[PDB]
RNA sequence: GUCGAAUUUGGGUAUAGGGGCGAAAGACUAAUCGAACCAUCUAGUAGCUGGUUCCUGCCGAAGUUUCCCUCAGGAUAGCAGAAGCUCGUAUCAGUUUUAUGAGGUAAAGCGAAUGAUUAGAGGUUCCGGGGUCGAAAUGACCUUGACCUAUUCUCAAACUUU
RNA sequence: AGAACUGGCGAUGCGGGAUGAACCGAACGUAGAGUUAAGGUGCCGGAAUACACGCUCAUCAGACACCACAAAAGGUGUUAG
RNA sequence: GUGAUUUCUGCCCAGUGCUCUGAAUGUCAAAGUGAAGAAAUUCAACCAAGCGCGGGUAAACGGCGGGAGUAACUAUGACU
RNA sequence: UUGACAUUGUGAAGAGACAUAGAGGGUGUAGAAUAAGUGGGAGCUUCGGCGCCAGUGAAAUACCACUACCUUUAUAGUUUC
RNA sequence: GAAGACAUUGUCAGGUGGGGAGUUUGGCUGGGGCGGCACAUCUGUUAAACGAUAACGCAGAUGUCCUAAGGGGGGCUCAUGGAGAACAGAAAUCUCCAGUAGAACAAAAGGGUAAAAGCCCCCUUGAUUUUGAUUUUCAGUGUGAAUACAAACCAUGAAAGUGUGGCCUAUCGAUCCUUUAGUCCCUCGGAAUUUGAGGCUAGAGGUGCCAGAAAAGUUACCACAGGGAUAACUGGCUUGUGGCAGUCAAGCGUUCAUAGCGACAUUGCUUUUUGAUUCUUCGAUGUCGGCUCUUCCUAUCAUACCGAAGCAGAAUUCGGUAA
């Protein structure tokens, strides 16, 4: 017997993600002192497509 | 079948060698013990990835079995050993 | 159309009263001919839904199993071989789904399920035709393997089932009292109809020379010596 | 066709068995439905 | 057929054999795929096909018994050849006669057994059915069935005196 | 298709049956003379268009067993009875 | 798995599978424990999951046939 | 996937099981009468408690190889959890 | 930061595990498959007057039953028919006569049997121990079953005598392994004891494919060796069935057997049917039908000349030479 689809999907090479295009890994920024006492200000600068 | 659970019959018995009153039982096998060689051998063959490797005995056609009389001596209990014809019934007559 | 019924018993019990019950009933009044048989007997029709008729008849009163064999309407029926006072046993399997009887049992009435009752203790297992004849066994006994006794006393226990005692008496043999003065203590369970000099039927099991392949499982410690069934005439 | 999968084959297009597969059902098995509780449509 | 899109396409790059890839045909994987190619184990095994090299001379078969997962095959006895050995006309012979036994086939027979079979005639019954006489009959007479008698026609691989 | 006894073909040529694995005769060293087998003697074809008593004339005659086919029923065609 | 849209997707959980927050002693390996024994050993009890019991589940595999009885009579793609 | 051993040390509470002794435990409509029961039972044996039938009676009790039923607590640990 | 001596990891044990691996998936066989056992065996007949003798030949049978249905002895005689006896009848019970077996002898069939081999009763365990020789099947190996003696012990009977399973012919099983009976024998190999194990002699547990492998299917994706020892096509033998024709002629046919037809029977021809068979061909004879085209046959549909009719004419049928 053959195996599977499914079977070959877990060591990639073809099925892998296309990541290319991506801006890149979405991610709250670390637990460091200002967060957990007391807080820190950031501001946008663009919303954008992933 | 009936058969008496009593007859008269030659013992062999070193004192006797005459016809003397013997009980009847019927003949049934033992426990088949571990330390029997044919078995330390088949315990060890079968150790490990070979599988099967003696036969088992699947084709059987028989219906019935061969009975075997264990006679006993009264006055030496000696025994002795009789076999008979295939029967689907088999008592003594107690 | 060709119903025929099957005995494999070394007697008669169950069909000697198969006869009494078809006279009162009166399904036979159709048959074109009733003939005697190897072990029972076959019933003649010229139709099919009377056999089915018939045959729902046979199947109204005694566990059986049915089936249909051709040449012409061939109805075949296999019966159990169980009568009213034998020694039965139940195999394993089956006292653990019907009952929990102990291992010995009695079949003391017969009916559209056969019962069974265990000589110890008062309980009744009934039980239909489909797993019997799933497991079939043939009975440690029958009606003809029996004995007479002979009572000095009876002392019923006070307890009691609609029909049951669970009486203790003191048996003694006929020929024996003027020999030996051999009495047992050994329960009885119809130990309510016995009197001061009266005679029962017994299954002396202490010198029985039985065959059957269902005796490799008890002990030898728990079988009683003596086991008792139903009166003839006092 | 039966070598690429479970479901595969046949004269006609059927699964032949379950498609409720285990959970301890092995890689080449696990084909169908998994660990199904249930199936079917309740009511919709 | 389709022809602006799940389009076509070069180059680079990933996936390698019971593994890949598969809009899935068991299709494609260097003219090779219901498991590629190369070498080695490998002179793989084959109860199966084919072939098997000089002369003359002498002798010369078998396809049959028994067993075998035996039926295109082996073992086994036989058939056959060779080497001869002890002896020298024994006492042997695919033969006849004389004497003495066994057989149950051909034929024959069933007016002899068992079975099968055509015909009538003589009887029998308080007793199988009918009919007339009838209150009835262990009454009478017709009558058909049976059996009984004495014949008659035809038969038997699983019948037989002979 | 399958058995019994024997003989053969197989494994075997030779004369004959035109030819034919098996039939008839007969079994084989090389040659010569003679005689025969089975089969045949009009010519092919070696050998009597011999002798004898008869039958048959067929507008599909008939002619070497195995063998290569032929019936029931008919005919005043003819012959004998 | 099925294969646009639209309209529908019926009754069956007995079987086979899957599942379970369900009762638990019936089964039940190795180890461990106890007993006999000089000991190798033997015997017993306890004993996990799993099996078994009970339940659920069909847009899960799949399946969806027969016989009777309802007054004269008529036995219904009706009811019993 | 499940269990046992090891890796694996340090503690507390407990809940029951094992090994010993203790007794309830026992019981009819009715009786000296607490008894699933019971034999070597005319006797083990004192008042005589008894005594299979003493009497009632479901038991036979008295002595005894005797669970004749123990639900129990206390042990010094083993600890299975 | 969390979790914590739990997880994790290591080793053993149980379960699950066509996801995967390796294998197997009987024979005979009027092709092979289904079926069935002729695959181990028995009786009668095939079987052809010793013996042997075949087929998917015939009629049937076995894989059991028996502590008596074995063994010994003593008495007795059956199936059946006739005559008779209250209820009692075709039939219960009782009595006599005939009665060569027509009854019974576990079971098939054949044989055998009458002071018995059968029916009833009495005593019983020769259905025992030791191992050998022999007959059947047969290689003159086994297995199975049986036969006749020997040495011991027993039963039975007055005794002779008989009895080593069923009156005879069928009714059953190797090596390995396990288990039991026995001398209480041998051995456990440095010497001793006890357990345990192994050995010897006789039995049992079983292979029914019965001289005895441990075994499910599919291939319409297919493969290899080979086979015309073997099917599917032609051809050939056969010709049952099919097709064609003939002979008797009971009758139909308004009367009128036969103008025409013609039952019950019966003789043949044909190979354009279907079948049976399996000789050739499996290292290949290109396999349905139609199209095209030629030739042949006659068992003539038409056309030509004729005969016969229940032929007035007309129209039709039967027949003939003729393809
Ligand atoms: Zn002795």
């Amino acid at each position: 017997g053959r195996v599977i689809r499914n079977q070959r999907k877990g060591a990639g090479s073809i099925f892998t993600s296309h990541t290319r295009l991506r801006q890149g890994a979405a991610k709250l920024r670390t637990l460091d002192y200002a967060e957990r006492h007391g807080y820190i200000r950031g501001i946008v600068k663009q919303i954008v497509h992933d | 079948v009936n058969v008496p659970k009593t007859r008269k019959t030659y013992c062999k018995g070193k004192t006797c060698r005459k016809h003397t009153q013997h009980k009847v039982t019927q003949y049934k096998a033992g426990k088949a013990s571990l330390f029997a060689q044919g078995k330390r051998r088949y315990d060890r063959k079968q150790s490990g990835f070979g599988g099967q490797t003696k036969p088992v005995f699947h084709k059987k056609a028989k219906t019935t079995k061969k009975v075997v009389l264990r006679l006993e001596c009264v006055k030496c209990k000696t025994r002795a050993q009789l076999t008979l014809k295939r029967c689907k019934h088999f008592e003594l007559g107690g | 159309a060709t119903v025929q019924i099957r005995q494999k018993v070394p007697h008669k019990r169950t069909f000697l009263f198969l006869e009494q019950l078809i006279l009162k009933h009166n399904a036979h009044v159709d048959t074109i001919s009733i003939s005697e048989a190897k072990d029972g007997l076959d019933f003649f029709y010229a139709q099919k839904n009377h056999a089915v008729k018939m045959i729902d008849f046979l199947n109204a009163v005694v566990p059986i199993k049915h089936k249909k064999s051709e040449e012409k309407f061939s109805y075949s029926v296999e019966i159990v071989p169980i009568c009213k006072d034998d020694l039965v046993v139940l195999p394993k399997k089956l006292a653990k789904s019907m009952g929990n009887i102990s291992q010995f049992v009695l079949c003391s009435k017969i009916s559209n399920t056969v019962q069974f009752m265990d000589p110890t203790t008062l309980q009744t297992a009934d039980l239909s035709p489909s797993v019997y004849w799933r497991a079939p066994f043939n009975a440690l006994a029958d009606v003809t393997q029996l004995v007479e006794f002979i009572v000095l006393d009876v002392d019923s226990t006070g307890i009691s089932r609609g029909n049951r005692v669970l009486a203790d008496i003191t048996v003694a043999r006929t020929s024996d009292l003027g020999v030996n003065d051999q009495v047992y203590y050994v329960r009885s369970h119809l130990g309510g109809i016995c009197h001061a000099g009266d005679s029962v039927m017994g299954y002396f099991i202490a010198n029985s020379n039985y065959n059957s392949d269902l005796f490799d499982g008890l002990n030898i410690d728990y079988v009683p010596d003596v086991v008792l069934v139903k009166k003839l005439y006092q | 066709n039966p070598v690429d999968h479970p479901h595969g084959g046949g004269n006609h297009q059927h699964i032949g068995k379950a498609s409720t597969i285990s959970r301890g059902a092995v890689s080449g098995q696990k084909a169908g439905l998994i660990a199904a509780r249930r199936t079917g449509l309740l009511r919709g």
